[PDB]
């Protein structure tokens, strides 16, 4: 079953998921990261 | 009728109706060519017997359109 | 030899075929023998019927008498077809098969017209034939 | 008419000849080995320039090449 | 064949108008069969100009309107003669030698067209402005 | 007879690792990057690889169940979000002021201004899909009922997806079962369509009719009894329209006039709610029930009687048609593509009728005066309706290349259409050009006479009039039918033909849409652009096999980019390029229909009515003397009514203004693909794959350009997405502000 | 008499597949479905139109008239047995209706089916 997870589009969205998932919690955590403090 | 008369523009409706009749009433006549022929023996592609009917049919259709508008 | 008139297939139709060019210049025709009574799509619309025949049909152009044969031989297994191009208003009778054998097959006696004895990057440059009437791609 | 040139890289595969929609090309006996065959264009006056031929040559860079030239009634495919 | 066999192709009552119009007719000379065309197309062409024009409600609408109707015909007999120079290069002989295949009477067609193409035009201006 | 293969293919995750396992050339591996685009096109193209007419059908029968599932998932998504994230329970208390809101935004980086002050006690995006008026019509009062539907849909969503597994991987039917069209029409009319409206009559009488008659009096949403209480309590229901005390006994002695109270022919607008009287729609769906059930006992089955369609088409042949419909039954049992084209045409054309019959006869309470929604169900279903007709033109052409057979079809109607296909197209070509001159050229005439200051010369109402006398006689005879030819109707079929205006709240539900010189002028533009969209699509179907130019277009396939630059050039000769071409014309055909509709309603029909009795409309009757020229179409419609979409910044409409720019962006991006070609963009890879080879990391899948058709297909797919979503954003942020 | 509703497939289905022309059924059972059919609607007129209709008691007495015609119709089905089949004379066809061959139970298959219909159909209008 896990060989289906290795294919191109499922890994082109689940790594697109957590990477977009990282930007979104850190903005909810730390709003307006405009300048390096 | 901006350049003509009010009882003059009926004549276009009546004379079109004779052409509207004979264009589709003309090819419906089955036995054509029965006499009499034209007055001066003018060899013309219909008969006066037939053409009198088209002017009669045109006079009925034209009465229907003129009173219809 | 055309054998005009050979009996055309029983058709009755087609606004799309053999118009006024055929009565001023160069119409076409194709001859074959039908080995059944099967139906086929014409290049005009689709049906005629293949006769016993003697089956002739004045098509429009060369491309339609060639594409009919590549449709005939596959579907109906008949490789007897003999295309033409007409008398007075046309140019050369019997345009295919020009050798009597099919010219996709190889045959002794033919001429190698239009051969360049090189590669295509090995053609001369068009900077080298400036104001010279020699064609760049020609030997 | 269009010019159809056949280069000496032909491998006598016959693919080109069987691709032409107007029967412009044919295979002819080659003398460099007297076993293989090369394509020829004896009827270039009927070439429409569709380029179906060049799409059939297998060799990495064409053995048959179509250089569009003077247009005519026949080459334009007019049924009219 | 070449054409199609409907039940209404080549029907008689439309062929009776077809082979008796003054362009497909039998015996008319090309000076004269262009007149019956020019008498035909001219009489109605002053229709649209005089009730649909820039000025319609003036002295003045039929008069000026009908100048453009003969003013159209003169662009048509021009277009007839440029067809004559370009289709009949010396009236090159063709399969029928009609008025239309091989020329032979084209400037008699052209001059015949302009007679009714001015004659029938003002006749309606007579019939519209007067009568 | 029902014949089955049992488990032809089992449950394996092993084929999921091989993409292109369905096909032949793609179950070997990619060598270029187009193999991805070679794959992803012909996935659901089922007869491209499969040769078996029975097996190609079993895939389609399964995949429809999955498509039945995804609507049910999407339906539950509407029904779930209708309970938790909606102001629905508050909206039933007050339907006039509070806007229907769902899809609440999360409180994050700045999209929390999209949860604006919509009403109630609520913050969300104001929606315009009309589920609130579809649940108020359905009888929903509590928010629990919206929850149990969603799980009730989700179990049907799961049941449909299992049924697609059960009928291909477990129990595959055969082709002799599939080809039984006569028994299929018997059931689909009988079971699906007969018992469709009967069961909805079974809903609407016992459930919708009590609780919607009470809300017209409007006692309370809480104080309306639950829908199961009107079946249990015999006294509670028979308080209103008291025929339930007589029970089913007038229905069973054929004394049906005793139900003249809930099963009626009122026929107007319900003046408190502006919608159709739900009493009538109960009698409608009851008459639709008996009409469709007796429609379903018509075709032949294994009980001898019935009409058999192979017998009906034969002996429907006349002297102008030769063989008539001989073999046309044999087409629609032997070709899915011929079925899909005819199924698509009357499916899209059906939905444009839905868009027309819903703004002029508003079916729902408080949908008519809510101008946010009564617009958006016109323009959506119109937009769906044009895309299906283009799909109807596509699969009609696909039938011609791959499925049409001149062996069976001799001298019958597909033969005689193909044997006169120039007379169709060239007369269609003429009537296209005739319509463009005498409709669009009447605007260019009207543009100039206003530019030259000669308004006595333009085509207007105070000018040379072009009066629509046929559409005013039809609008007359339909508005004078309640009492003459439809006596039992109280008012007319609609108030769009004639009659008095109706108001709900302070806004107009319906008023007679009038048709003058400016309405004649636009209705012929519709007639023009539809005839061109026909002409592109009809020529693609007819010349799909051959033409004068190419005699073997049927051999080159349905979707081949060109035949090269031969014969002067043969770029876009294929039937697919005709469907590609007709897509913009359908974009042009429909976007002017919406521009006709959304402007005619705001200036003439919709608006605020005084308590004195007259109506001041929104854009102020400008459609008479402004809509006859392009500058009036540009200024007074496009420039003026987009003043609220670009001033949307800082408000809760500010997501619409981004999309109104965001769709302007994608539409520009599509121009890059339509105006360019392949052999430029391929040779820019050659310099760039040089550079990725230069640093020793080059991909083994070597990159290539997109195919020309894929360059064409992405050029139209971004064109429509850029063009419709502009109109989607314009129509939203106009009518949410001024309505 | 050969056109068109003596010859159509819509009637030749319905004519043959009724239990007076059906081949497979038996005289107790093809007199039963004949008995079950005519008896079922025979309660229909009396319970709506009788000597007394606006009573309790309109469905009881209406169904009681309904079995009244049936017991005369057992006698009429047996007096077509006692007259047309006197000595059980055969004929050139000898189906159930040509010669008898099943007639002694066919008169009671009506009686089971006809009075079994009004005993069935009484609990639909008066009851349930
Ligand atoms: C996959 C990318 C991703 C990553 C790296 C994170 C990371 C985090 N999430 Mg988030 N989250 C994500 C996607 C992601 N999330 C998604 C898709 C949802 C919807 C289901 C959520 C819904 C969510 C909630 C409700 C919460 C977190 C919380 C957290 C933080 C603590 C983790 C924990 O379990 O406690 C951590 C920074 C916690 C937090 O710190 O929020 C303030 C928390 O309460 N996440
Ligand atoms: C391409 C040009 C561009 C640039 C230079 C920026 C830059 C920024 N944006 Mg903008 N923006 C852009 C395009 C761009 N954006 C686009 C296309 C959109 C529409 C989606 C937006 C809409 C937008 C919003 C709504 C917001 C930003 C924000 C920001 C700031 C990010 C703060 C942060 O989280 O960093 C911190 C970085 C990390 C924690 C590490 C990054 C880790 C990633 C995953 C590495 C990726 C590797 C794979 C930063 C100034 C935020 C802001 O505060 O504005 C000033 C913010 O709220 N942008
Ligand atoms: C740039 C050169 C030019 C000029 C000077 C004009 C001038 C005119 N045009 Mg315009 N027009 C032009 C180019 C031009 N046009 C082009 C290029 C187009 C295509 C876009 C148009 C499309 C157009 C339309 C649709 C119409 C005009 C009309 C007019 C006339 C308005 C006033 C009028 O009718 O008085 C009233 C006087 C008359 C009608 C009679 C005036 C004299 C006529 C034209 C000639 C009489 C016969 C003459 C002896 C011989 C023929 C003349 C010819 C050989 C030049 C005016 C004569 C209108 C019109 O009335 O058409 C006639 C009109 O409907 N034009
Ligand atoms: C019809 C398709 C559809 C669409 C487009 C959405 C879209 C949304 N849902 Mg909904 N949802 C749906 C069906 C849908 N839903 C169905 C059928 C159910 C019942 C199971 C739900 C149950 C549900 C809940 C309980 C919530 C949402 C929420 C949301 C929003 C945030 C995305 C999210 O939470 O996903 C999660 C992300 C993933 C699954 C990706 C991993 C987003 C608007 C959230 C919301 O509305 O916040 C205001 C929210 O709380 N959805
Ligand atoms: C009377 C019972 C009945 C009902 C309720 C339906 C209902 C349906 N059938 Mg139909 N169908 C029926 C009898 C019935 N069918 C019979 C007896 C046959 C065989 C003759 C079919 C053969 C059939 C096919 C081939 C297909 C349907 C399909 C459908 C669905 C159409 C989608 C929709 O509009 O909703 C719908 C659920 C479509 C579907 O969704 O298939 C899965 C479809 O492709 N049906
Ligand atoms: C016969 C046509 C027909 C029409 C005009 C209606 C009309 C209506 N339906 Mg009903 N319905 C029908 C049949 C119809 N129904 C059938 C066959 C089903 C089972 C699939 C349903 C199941 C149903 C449900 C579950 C609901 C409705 C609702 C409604 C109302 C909402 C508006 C709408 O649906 O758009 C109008 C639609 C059309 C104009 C297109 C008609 C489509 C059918 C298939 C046409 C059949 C062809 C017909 C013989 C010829 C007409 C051709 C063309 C003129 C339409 C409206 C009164 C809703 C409601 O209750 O509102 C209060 C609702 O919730 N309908
Ligand atoms: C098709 C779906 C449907 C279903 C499941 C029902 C079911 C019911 N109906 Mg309803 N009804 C329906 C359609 C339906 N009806 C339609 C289409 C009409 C209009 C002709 C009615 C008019 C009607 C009346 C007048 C009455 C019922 C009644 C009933 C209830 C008792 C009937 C019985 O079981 O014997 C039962 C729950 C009885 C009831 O309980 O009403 C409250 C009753 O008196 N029905
Ligand atoms: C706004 C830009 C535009 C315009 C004006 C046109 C025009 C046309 N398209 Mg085209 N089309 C367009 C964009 C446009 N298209 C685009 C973007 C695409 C890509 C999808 C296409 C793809 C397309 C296809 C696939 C087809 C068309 C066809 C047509 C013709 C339709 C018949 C007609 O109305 O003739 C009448 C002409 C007009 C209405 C043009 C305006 C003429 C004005 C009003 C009158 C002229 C004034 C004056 C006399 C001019 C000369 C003055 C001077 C001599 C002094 C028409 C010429 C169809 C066709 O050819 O059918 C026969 C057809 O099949 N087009
Ligand atoms: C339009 C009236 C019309 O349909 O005539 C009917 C005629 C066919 O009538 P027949 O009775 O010959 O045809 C019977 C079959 O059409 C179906 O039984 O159709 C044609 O002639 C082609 C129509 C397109 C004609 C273009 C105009
Ligand atoms: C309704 C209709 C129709 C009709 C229409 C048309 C066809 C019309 C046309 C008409 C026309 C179109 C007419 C004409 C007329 C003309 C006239 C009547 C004129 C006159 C002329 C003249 C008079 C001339 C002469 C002259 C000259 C040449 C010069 C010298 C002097 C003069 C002046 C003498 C049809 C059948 C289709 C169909 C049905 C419907
Ligand atoms: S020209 Fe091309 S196809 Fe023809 S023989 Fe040579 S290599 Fe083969
Ligand atoms: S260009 Fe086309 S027609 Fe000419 S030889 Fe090549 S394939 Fe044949």
């Amino acid at each position: 079953f896990s060989k289906y997870l290795s294919t191109a589009p499922v890994i082109g969205t689940l790594t697109a998921f957590f990477l977009a998932g990282l930007l979104i919690e850190i903005n909810r955590f730390n709003p307006d990261l405009l300048v390096y403090p | 009728t901006q350049s003509v008369g009010e009882a003059a523009e009926k004549s276009f409706v009546m004379l079109a109706s004779v052409l509207f009749a004979g264009a589709v009433g003309g090819p419906g006549i089955k036995m054509k060519g029965q006499g009499p022929a034209w007055p001066f023996n003018a060899q013309i592609p219909f008969t006066p017997s037939e053409f009198l009917a088209v002017t009669a049919l045109g006079h009925i259709i034209g009465t229907g359109v003129i009173l219809g508008i | 030899t055309l054998n005009l008139n050979a009996p055309t297939p029983i058709f009755g139709g087609s606004t799309g075929g053999l118009l006024r060019k055929a009565e001023v210049e160069e119409f076409y025709s194709i001859t074959w023998t039908g080995k059944s009574e099967t139906v086929f799509e014409l290049p005009t619309g689709g049906a005629a019927i293949m006769r016993a025949g003697e089956n002739l049909l004045r098509l429009a152009r060369k491309e339609q008498c060639i594409a009919l044969g590549a449709q005939l031989k596959d579907k109906f297994k008949i490789t007897d077809y003999k295309i033409y191009r007409v008398y007075p208003s046309g140019e050369v009778q019997f345009l295919h098969p020009k050798d009597g054998v099919f010219p996709e097959k190889v045959n002794p006696g033919r001429v190698a017209v239009g051969s360049n004895k090189r590669r295509i990057g090995q053609n001369p440059d068009p900077a080298k034939l400036k104001f010279k009437g020699q064609e760049t791609f020609d030997s | 008419a269009h010019t159809v040139k056949i280069y000496d890289t032909c491998i006598g595969c016959t693919q080109c000849v069987r691709a032409c929609p107007t029967d412009v090309l044919e295979m002819v006996p080659w003398d460099g080995c007297r076993a293989n065959q090369i394509a020829s264009a004896p009827r270039t006056e009927d070439c429409v320039g569709c380029k179906r031929c060049e799409s059939a040559c297998p060799t990495d860079f064409l053995s048959i090449r179509v250089y569009l030239g003077a247009e005519t009634t026949r080459s334009m495919g007019l049924g009219y | 064949i070449g054409h199609l066999s409907t039940p209404i192709s080549n029907s008689s009552a439309v062929n009776g108008l077809l082979a008796n119009l003054p362009a497909y007719r039998k015996g008319l000379t090309p000076r004269l069969r262009g007149l019956e065309i020019g008498m035909a197309h001219g009489y109605f062409l002053t229709g649209p100009f005089v009730e649909l024009g820039p000025l319609r409600n003036t002295d003045g609408g039929i008069l000026y309107g009908s100048l453009s109707a003969v003013g159209l015909v003169v662009i048509l007999t021009a277009c007839l003669a440029l067809y004559g120079k370009a289709n009949f290069s010396g009236s090159s002989k063709s399969k029928d030698a009609t008025l239309w295949e091989s020329g032979e009477g084209w400037s008699d067609f052209v001059s015949g067209w302009l007679i009714g193409g001015a004659g029938s035009v003002g006749f309606a201006y007579l019939l519209l402005q007067y009568i | 007879k029902i014949v089955i293969d049992k488990d032809p293919v089992s449950t394996s995750f092993d084929k999921w690792a091989v993409p292109g396992h369905f096909s032949r050339t793609l179950a070997k591996g990619p060598k270029t990057t187009t193999w991805i685009w070679n794959l992803h096109a012909d996935v659901h193209d089922f007869d491209s690889y499969t040769s078996d007419l029975e097996e190609v059908s079993r895939k389609i029968f399964s995949a429809h169940f999955g498509h039945l599932a995804v609507v049910f998932i999407w339906l539950s998504g509407a029904y779930f979000h209708g309970a938790r994230f909606s102001n629905y329970e508050a909206w039933l208390s007050n339907p006039t002021t509070i806007k229907p809101s769902a899809q609440v935004v999360w409180p994050i980086v700045g999209q929390e201004i999209l949860n604006g002050d919509v009403g109630g006690g609520f913050q969300g995006i104001q929606i315009t899909s009309g589920l609130f008026q579809m649940w108020r019509a359905s009888g929903i009062t509590t928010e629990l009922q919206l929850y149990v539907t969603a799980i009730g849909a989700l179990v049907m969503a799961a049941l449909m997806l299992f049924a697609g597994w059960f009928h291909y991987h477990k129990a595959a039917p055969k082709l002799e079962w599939f080809q039984n069209a006569e028994s299929m029409m018997n059931h689909h009319l009988g079971g699906l369509f007969g018992l469709g409206s009967l069961s909805w009559a079974g809903h609407q009488i016992h459930v919708s009719l009590p609780v919607n008659k009470l809300l017209d009096s409007g006692v309370s949403p809480q104080e309306i009894p639950l829908p199961h209480e009107f079946i249990l309590n015999k006294d509670l229901i028979a308080q209103l329209y008291p025929s339930f005390g007589q029970g089913l006994t007038p229905f069973f002695t054929l004394n049906w006039n005793e139900y003249s109270d809930f099963l009626t022919f009122k026929g107007g607008l319900n003046p408190v709610t502006g919608g159709l009287w739900l009493s009538d729609s109960a009698h409608h769906h009851l008459a639709i029930a008996v009409l469709f059930i007796v429609a379903g006992h018509m075709y032949r089955t294994n009980w001898g009687i019935g009409h058999s369609m192979k017998e009906m088409y034969d002996s429907h042949k006349g002297p102008f048609t030769g063989e008539g419909h001989k073999g046309v039954y044999e087409i629609f049992t032997n070709s899915w593509h011929a079925q899909l084209s005819l199924n698509l045409a009357l499916f899209g054309s059906l939905s444009i009728i839905v868009a027309h019959h819903m703004y002029s006869m508003p079916p729902y309470p408080y949908l008519a005066t809510d101008y946010a929604t009564s617009l958006c169900l016109f323009t959506h279903h119109v937009w769906i309706g044009g895309f299906l007709i283009v799909g109807a033109g596509a699969h009609a052409a696909i039938f011609m290349v791959r499925d049409y057979d001149p062996a069976q079809n001799y001298n019958n109607l597909v033969d005689r259409v193909l044997r006169h296909r120039d007379a169709i197209i060239s007369h269609l070509n003429w009537v296209c050009i005739f319509l463009g001159f005498h409709s669009f050229g009447l605007y260019i005439h009207n543009d100039t006479m206003r530019a030259l200051g000669r308004p006595q010369d333009m085509f207007s109402d105070a000018a040379i009039q072009l009066q629509p006398v046929f559409a005013q006689w039809v609008q007359g005879v339909n508005s004078a039918a309640a009492g003459n030819t439809a006596p039992n109707a109280l008012a007319n079929a609609s108030y769009a033909f004639g009659g008095d205006i109706v108001s709900v709240g302070g806004k107009v539900a319906m008023m007679p849409i009038s048709l003058g010189t400016a309405d004649f002028l636009v209705h012929h533009i519709h007639a023009f652009t539809i005839h061109v969209t026909v002409l592109i699509l009809l020529k693609g179907v007819l010349f799909a096999r051959n033409s004068r130019l190419i005699p073997d277009k049927a051999n080159l396939g349905f979707r081949f980019p060109c035949d090269g630059p031969g014969r002067g050039g043969t770029c876009q000769v294929s039937a697919w390029d005709h469907v590609f071409l007709g897509l913009f014309w359908m974009y042009n055909s429909l976007s002017v229909v919406l521009f006709h509709f959304s402007w005619k309603m705001q200036s003439d029909v919709w608006g605020n009515v005084t308590a004195d009795g007259a109506v001041s409309h929104i854009t102020g009757n400008n459609f008479a003397q402004g809509a006859i020229t392009i500058n009036g179409w540009l200024r007074d419609f496009l420039w003026a009514q987009a003043s609220q979409v670009i001033q949307s910044y800082g408000s809760a409409l500010s997501a619409y203004g981004l999309m109104f720019l965001g769709a302007h962006f994608i539409w520009a991006f599509s121009l890059m693909f339509l105006f360019s070609g392949r052999g430029y963009w391929q040779e820019l890879i050659e310099s760039i794959v040089w550079a990725h080879n230069k640093l020793k990391f080059a991909p083994s899948i070597q990159p290539r350009a997109l195919s020309i058709t894929q360059g064409r297909a992405v050029g139209v797919a971004h064109y429509l997405l850029g063009g419709i979503a502009t109109t989607w954003s314009f129509f939203h942020a106009r009518i949410i502000s001024v309505g």
